[PDB]
DNA sequence: CACACACTCTCCAATTCTCTAA
DNA sequence: TTAGAGAATTGGAGAGTGTGTTTTTTTTTTTTTTTTT
């Protein structure tokens, strides 16, 4: 029924260790008391919560034990059980707390006034001729932050690692955040007014539910026996920011033949929205059962559920100087697309044509001044490989196959509607990398058309008639059937886009895997290295780091080149000549699409170069960048 | 029990066939199948139950056909001169016919 | 009271006669104190050997099998007595001392009678010890379940605890206590719970089934669910063949109870898991000895064999050296090269057998399924997208959405043999893709979003569109899969039954040798019921050139392997192709135990590849 | 409605019922303890027809195109079968509180599982919640008996 | 199982009714 | 006629008894019909 046992533990010394502990520390040794400066900042309400490092209680016990007075093993309690030590250090910081030294405003607060009535009015009772829960007034989140390698808090755990012999252990766990919780209120103190008798009562919750109090209970209703009604309010009572998370083990961890397993994680008080869906991080935290409550508690027998109280986050992953450090090396166009995916060797004007989706061209009113470019051709090329490497260079990058749109989605995980962004609504003032983009539905293909011509996408279900702002740049790529691409024919025989689609880009560039021995010799050579040499090659030049291109572009993008009369002269001089040899084989002919596309490139350069504006210096390399893509639709 | 539906040469065209529950008890089981053309002659009947009175929000009864005797509507139908629950049965003055 | 404290000493008296036991806690016993304590951990378990049990007490013995909820709870209690007089720590922490932790057994041996199956397994085998042997399904998810609650008696400064007792905890019935922590001391103190000296015990639900190799005629497989707890959980995933040993028990009130009115229900049945040794011939691995490493270090520098290891694989098959050469390298596939920028490398050969009808293709398939050290069949007709890649379920222990693995995830790190393979419908070949390019498949159904390991070869075969290969016809044409598919195989061999006879004589001699074989010590007509190598000794050679051997890439062969794509690619050969010739080169480079990819091995890979490629 | 009583045999009558079905709180022999334990009388209780028609907003109405609102409209007596589906009828008739009748300890019945309103004896700790329903007293539609003898009496 | 709600049973004392003397 | 003591009936405390509660519901295969393939 209920026996008692000898446990090498006493938690009144350990609550004196604490707080001669809390009083006493400082971490001196970095050249007052620490954990009394930190509650000033509490007490003048500049702090929210309290961060307990538990490499700090090495320190104290190491000096404690160097002093020949033997501290009682606190870290090895405080791992071994961290959930009761959470009373405990609360109860030692409020018997320590200083009074506030900055004004706080006091009577903007609720508790102030209801707690200053409650001292009044029993004074003028107890005249004659705890008071109440002290979680009602802590204005603070303790947390504990583990011990760091210098132990079982230490050790990162898989997922599957974590048994049940952990339970009530201080943890560190590794893996994906899966899926989050919108942030929601849980009560901890819940605030009940007497109709009658006009005074308050509280209730603490420490339970996924609870029963309400409803009948009166204080001294002056039941002493003049009135049956005093209680009806709660929310003004009263004392609530904590309440987010659940779930975890999955990586990829690595997971033995050979077994599925990623999860936990759910509850975040509690400051620490929430510190987790977001697929960050990889270590979480640590305090590892409990949730008891199931009521009938369900005798049903499901001894099989508790469980769940990790979050504790601390650590996720797994200048400037204005920077752009002149690029700027002062020179020749920025050419190492800068040299610098876009540095592991694929040559096919150096594709990069030299990518490199303007991420600038792009200028809006006007509206006109378009984003820029699409479509890669076609054989497999084998690495088309994908460099698609993926423009989505992790670009600002706000998607890639996405065919393997899109935005719609209503009707009960996904729980039980309610979304209107869901599609890709080429998470791609908004960003690029679109579209990857396998000839396996695509009806709904879709013709769904890209509106993108294009309209700068957006519309909604027409469930009474959603809406709408969505869509400005995006597209990169796309496709394959042939057949398995390898025929030179007898065109892109629209070996390819299933019809004209009124794939005369829509800026750029469209036939590119080939174009059997040759030395080229394929300078290929099978660099592949033939990475099987003995688990790290790429040597480049022969050095690239720009991603971030400092990313950083360059951001600033390059925002100058908005303008025209000068020479440009418009000298454009329509070309323009007119590739009309005219256009008149004279596929469907490659100089529509005014293509006149735009000349704009929006040679705006592109310009950006690049960072000017107000630029002469036609600048115009002839972007009918260049057409004219070897028409000749390579040739060959 | 049997559902016993309209047939669908009286349910006016586009508008829902209706239903009833029938009951046959001792000597009527198992004497129609599912698809026949019917005729049942019974004692209509009614009883409480909750999930009506629930689901409708009204004092509502559900109602049910006992049935006393059935039919198999073949032959011509439209004929005044074919009486019984089974017109190719015969009479000893008719075997001898 | 007084049978379990004699029982005690008599099974006390077993542990100091057999001191192989007291050994065996001795070794756990420091091994936990060095690694936990003085510096992963062993469990508090002892295999016992019910054959020392049967000579030194029959009585004891015949007490374990034929009852043992009486006599296992009294040898652990004497295992667990012993434990604490050996036992020995200066200060030992509170989880340790508030523990509930005691030895458990384990048995070895000889079970007669009570080595049964889940269609022998009988009402008549009720509350005794049985050892079944099947094939693990449904293993349900890891939960922790409470066994002591330990409260603080704020107040007072006692610590009191509870026990807690469930039909599946114990071997003994025991009135149920129902899961609800004390709130309140018996004086009235408020209770506040120490988890972490509370002991909860991991607790899991497997299904066992017969195998369908032993299902009697026309009857489909039975099964039977075990409970496994503690140190047992995880020991098992599905698709493991498996023998485990345990109490055979009843559950519930069966109907008995005036809340049922049926009448002709039963009672629920489990068996209580005291052990578990997994299996793979039909033992889960080959333990080599000193004198096994002797013979295949020896035999190794033979040049000869790569001939003598593939013509020992499938010996009653005539001809096919070729194919039976990739195969070999296939089972010692290759090195994945984990990369950095996920640029993760494929180790697996992945080999396509298209061909007449009647040529030994789903007969290499059934050969490479038997030898293999994990080998998962499909058939086109008899798969789904769904159950290649992954399953939603609900697991009904804890009423919870999860997946079930598909052959694809079942044969992680192992062979998938698909036989019909142009049968499949466009909508399951979508999940083969996935697996081949990225050894993984993904998941995005009923709010799972996930990425599974497959890191698995496939060997499949089909048959061309008209039902034998017309040679007057392109290979596009005569087969039917899109060419992006067939760039994920590495070696596409196409095979034709084309008549010649002296090629038609030599076979049909071998089939009619093979038809006339008559296993030792059967009888004339009873019905069943210069170098090579026998299949066990092949399966270990496989095993160690696996667990052993890790080859390095080296310049003679890059000299070799260059050389050769060059030559094939200047006159369907892609980039692709040139990493085939790295898996062959490397995969031959273990055949022969070597650490370096020499010469030779990239000429083999060369030869073998352009026989695939040019029918040489 | 009208009931006999099983423990002392007597009759109660003209029992009017609210949304729920509804027995007698009090036996009418004074002899008698009852409060329960009543009985139908089918033969002299009274019985209305009655049919739920559920009906749009008309297609042409809808201001923008979105998704049709509904409405419950219950026809009694003669106005039964009156109307048919995709029909364009105007009822008129009161607009009514329809209760959540499970939540009202309706006999023999189970509550169900947005707020409502509480602190009555006949939910004690429940809460109960309304539907808005039409209640129809005339209906009419705004969307072959050959004879001679039927016809020329059947016009002007 | 066990813990709230729904509902009946029973006892006890609180209030009002009724009679008597101040 | 007021006012105070003794007798009867009603209110409601509170003890006792009895009932219901977990809860899900997509997913994956197999089929049979329309039509848009
Ligand atoms: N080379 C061979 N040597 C010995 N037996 C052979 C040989 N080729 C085929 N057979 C036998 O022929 C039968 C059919 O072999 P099987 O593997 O089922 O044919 P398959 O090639 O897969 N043909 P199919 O199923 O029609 O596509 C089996 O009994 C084989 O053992
Ligand atoms: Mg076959
Ligand atoms: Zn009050
Ligand atoms: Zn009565």
């Amino acid at each position: 029924a209920l026996p008692s046992i000898q446990l090498p533990v006493d938690y009144n010394n350990l609550f004196n260790e604490i707080t001669d502990f809390l009083v006493t520390f400082k971490q001196d040794t970095l050249s007052g008391p620490k954990y009394m400066a930190m509650l000033q900042k509490v007490a003048n309400r500049e702090l929210n919560s309290v961060i307990i490092d538990l490499d700090d209680i090495l320190q104290y016990q190491n000096e404690k034990f160097l002093q020949g007075t033997q501290a009682d093993d606190l870290v090895s309690a405080i791992q071994q059980n961290a959930n009761h030590f959470t009373e405990l250090f609360c109860r030692a910081i409020d018997n320590n707390m200083p009074l506030p030294t900055k004004e706080i405003d006091y009577k903007d607060d609720v508790l102030d006034v209801i707690l200053n009535q409650r001292r009044l009015r029993n004074e003028r009772m107890l005249s004659d001729r705890e008071l109440f829960p002290p979680n009602l007034t802590r204005r603070y989140f303790l947390y504990f932050k583990p011990l760091s390698q210098n132990a079982i808090s230490s050790k990162p755990l898989s997922v599957r690692q974590i048994k049940g012999d952990f339970l009530g252990q201080l943890i560190t766990v590794r893996g994906i955040i899966t899926r989050v919780s919108d942030v929601k209120p849980a009560v901890e103190v819940i605030a009940y007014t007497c109709d009658q008798c006009g005074y308050e009562v509280f209730q603490e919750v420490n339970s996924r539910t609870f029963t309400p109090l409803s009948e009166c209970t204080s001294e002056e209703c039941s002493q003049n026996q009135t049956k005093g009604q209680l009806f709660m309010s929310t003004r009263a009572s004392k609530f904590s920011a309440f987010q659940e998370c779930k975890i999955q083990e990586l990829s690595q961890q997971v033995p050979v033949g077994h599925i990623p397993r999860s936990l759910n994680i509850h975040v509690n008080g400051t620490l929430v929205r510190s987790l977001s869906p697929g960050d990889i991080v270590d979480v640590t935290g305090i590892f409990l059962p949730a008891p199931y409550t009521g009938f369900k508690a005798l049903k499901a027998g001894l099989l508790t559920e469980t769940y990790l109280e979050a504790q601390f986050v650590r996720q797994h992953k200048d400037v204005e100087e920077r752009v002149m450090e690029l700027i002062t090396s020179g020749d920025v166009y050419n190492r800068l697309a040299k610098s876009i995916a540095p592991e694929i060797y040559g096919n150096l004007d594709v990069k030299k044509a990518l490199l303007l989706l991420l600038v792009g061209g200028v809006d006007k009113r509206k006109i378009r001044g984003d820029i699409n470019v479509c890669l076609m051709g054989d497999p084998g090329v690495a088309k994908s490989q460099l698609l993926k490497a423009i989505c992790k260079i670009s600002p706000r990058g998607v890639y996405t196959t065919g393997k899109l749109t935005a719609a209503v989605m009707k009960d996904p995980v729980t039980d309610e509607m979304i209107l869901e962004g599609g890709a080429l609504v998470l791609a908004d003032n960003g690029i679109c990398c579209i990857d396998e983009f000839d396996k695509m539905d009806e709904s879709d293909r013709t769904a890209i058309h509106e993108v294009m011509e309209q700068q957006t996408i519309s909604i027409s279900k469930a009474g959603i008639n809406t709408t969505l702002n869509a400005r995006t740049s597209i990169l796309a790529a496709a394959n042939p059937l057949y398995g390898r691409y025929n030179p007898r024919l065109s892109p629209l025989d070996n390819i299933n886009l019809p004209a009124a689609l794939l005369s829509r880009f800026d750029i469209l560039f036939l590119m080939l895997d174009i059997p040759s021995r030395d080229d394929d010799e300078k290929l099978a050579e660099h592949v033939t290295y990475v099987h003995m040499h688990n790290k790429q090659p040597d480049l022969d030049f050095t690239p720009v780091e991603p971030s400092k291109m990313r950083e360059y572009i951001a600033y390059a993008k925002t100058k908005r080149p303008v025209m000068s009369e020479a440009v418009n002269d000298y454009v329509v001089q070309a323009y007119i000549r590739l009309r005219q040899d256009s008149k004279r084989f596929s469907f490659g002919q100089a529509t005014p699409r293509t006149l735009l596309g000349i704009i929006r490139l040679s705006q592109a350069l310009a950006k690049l170069r960072l000017a107000d504006m630029v002469d036609i210096d600048d115009v002839e390399e972007a009918l260049r960048l057409v004219r070897v893509s028409k000749e390579s639709l040739y060959q | 029990r049997v559902t016993l539906q309209e047939a669908p040469g009286t349910v006016p065209p586009g508008r829902l066939p209706r239903h009833r529950e029938v009951i046959l008890l001792a000597d009527l089981v198992d004497v129609s199948k599912p698809g026949e053309e019917v005729e049942v002659t019974g004692i209509y009947k009614n009883n409480y139950d909750g999930n009506l009175n629930a689901k409708n929000g009204f004092p509502v009864f559900a109602t049910i056909i006992e049935a006393n005797s059935i039919k198999r509507r073949e032959g011509n139908t439209a004929n005044e001169g074919e009486e019984g629950l089974d017109v190719f049965s015969w009479t000893e003055e008719e075997e001898r016919e | 009271d007084a049978v379990f404290g004699d029982r005690v000493r008599r099974f006390q008296e077993f542990l100091d006669t057999f001191t192989s036991y007291r050994d065996s806690v001795r070794s756990i016993q420091v091994y936990n104190s060095n690694n936990a304590a003085n510096y992963n951990i062993l469990p508090h378990r002892i295999i016992i050997s019910l054959d020392d049990l049967r000579e030194f007490d029959r009585s004891f013995w015949s007490g374990i099998l034929v009852e043992p909820a009486y006599f296992i709870p009294p040898a652990e209690k004497a295992l667990t007595d012993l434990a604490d007089s050996m036992d020995d720590v200066p200060h030992p922490n509170a989880s340790a001392v508030s523990s509930r932790h005691p030895w458990k057994l384990s048995f070895k041996g000889s079970f007669g009678a009570h080595a049964l199956s889940p269609r022998t397994l009988t009402a008549q085998h009720l509350n005794k010890l049985v050892s079944v042997e099947g094939i693990v399904t449904k293993t349900s998810l890891v939960r922790p379940k409470l066994i002591r609650s330990v409260h603080y008696a704020a107040k007072t400064g006692r610590f009191h605890y509870r026990d807690y007792t469930d039909a599946t905890t114990t071997l003994t019935t025991r009135i149920p206590t129902p899961a609800i922590y004390p709130t309140e001391d018996t004086e009235g103190n408020k209770l506040t719970t120490e988890y972490g000296y509370s002991t909860f015990i991991d607790h899991q639900r497997i299904t066992v089934q017969e195998m369908p190799e032993m299902a009697p005629a026309g009857q489909l497989p039975r099964s039977i669910d075990v409970i496994l707890d503690d140190d047992l959980v995880d020991k098992t995933k599905p698709g493991d063949r498996v023998n485990v040993v345990g109490v055979f028990k009843s559950l519930g009130a069966g109907g008995m109870n005036q809340s049922n009115s049926n009448t002709l229900i039963g009672f629920k049945t489990l068996i209580l898991g005291n052990t578990v040794y997994p299996l793979h011939a039909r033992a889960a691995r080959q333990m080599l000895t000193d004198f096994d490493i002797r013979n295949i270090n020896k035999l190794s520098k033979k040049k000869d064999i790569f001939d003598i290891l593939s013509q020992s694989l499938a010996p009653s098959i005539y001809g096919h050296d070729h194919i039976k050469k990739a195969i070999l390298l296939m089972l010692m596939g290759g090195v994945e090269k984990n990369l950095e920028n996920g640029s993760h490398l494929r180790g697996d050969i992945n080999i396509l057998m298209v061909g007449d009808p009647s040529t030994a293709k789903s007969q290499l398939l059934r050969f490479v399924l038997n030898t293999a050290s994990l080998a998962i069949a499909t058939t086109g007709r008899g798969s789904s997208g769904v159950g290649l890649t992954a399953a939603v379920t609900t697991d009904r222990e804890t009423g919870e959405r999860r997946l079930e693995a598909g052959a694809m995830v079942l044969a992680d790190r192992g062979v998938v043999c698909i036989d019909e393979f142009d049968k499949m419908t466009d909508v399951d070949r979508v999940a083969i893709h996935e697996v081949m390019e990225q050894q993984t498949v993904t998941i995005a159904k009923a709010g799972i979003h996930t990425t599974l390991n497959a890191r698995c070869s496939v060997i499949a075969a089909a048959n061309p569109v008209f039902g034998q290969y017309d040679v007057n016809r392109d290979p596009h044409q005569n087969i039917a899969l899109p060419d992006s598919l067939l760039s994920r195989f590495d070696l596409l061999f196409v095979v034709t039954d084309d008549i010649n006879e002296i090629r038609d004589r030599s076979i049909s001699e071998h089939v009619l040798r093979t038809h006339r074989y008559l296993p030792p010590g059967y009888l004339e007509g009873e019905p069943v019921r210069p170098k090579l190598v026998t299949i066990p000794f092949l399966r270990k050679y496989v095993q160690y050139a696996k667990e052993r051997v890790i080859p390095q890439l080296t310049q003679e062969a890059i000299n070799v392997i260059v050389k050769n794509y060059t030559d094939l690619r200047n006159d369907p050969i892609t980039a692709r192709t040139l990493e085939t010739l790295i898996r062959l080169a490397t995969a031959h480079a273990k055949v022969r135990l070597s650490k370096t990819v020499n010469k030779v091995d990239a000429k083999v890979a060369a030869n073998l590849l352009r026989f695939a490629l040019l029918g040489e | 409605a009208s009931f006999t009583c099983d423990m002392c045999r007597a009759i109660v009558d003209n029992v009017e019922q609210s949304f729920k079905y509804t027995e007698p709180t009090f036996c009418p022999n004074p002899s008698c303890e009852n409060r329960a334990f009543w009985t139908l009388n089918v033969t002299r209780s009274r019985f209305l027809d009655w049919q739920k028609v559920r009906i749009q907003e008309n297609a042409n109405e809808i201001p923008t195109g979105s998704m049709p609102r509904t409405l419950d409209v219950i026809l009694r007596g003669d106005s039964v079968e009156r109307a048919k589906p995709g029909d364009r009828c105007k009822f008129t008739g009161v607009e009514i509180v329809v209760p959540d009748v499970t939540q009202l300890g309706l006999p023999g019945v189970k509550p169900s599982s947005n707020s409502g309103v509480t602190g009555l004896r006949s939910l004690g700790v429940r809460d109960l919640t309304y539907k808005i329903s039409f209640l129809a007293c005339h209906v009419i539609s705004i969307g072959n008996e050959r004879d001679q003898e039927v016809f020329l009496n059947s016009l002007s």
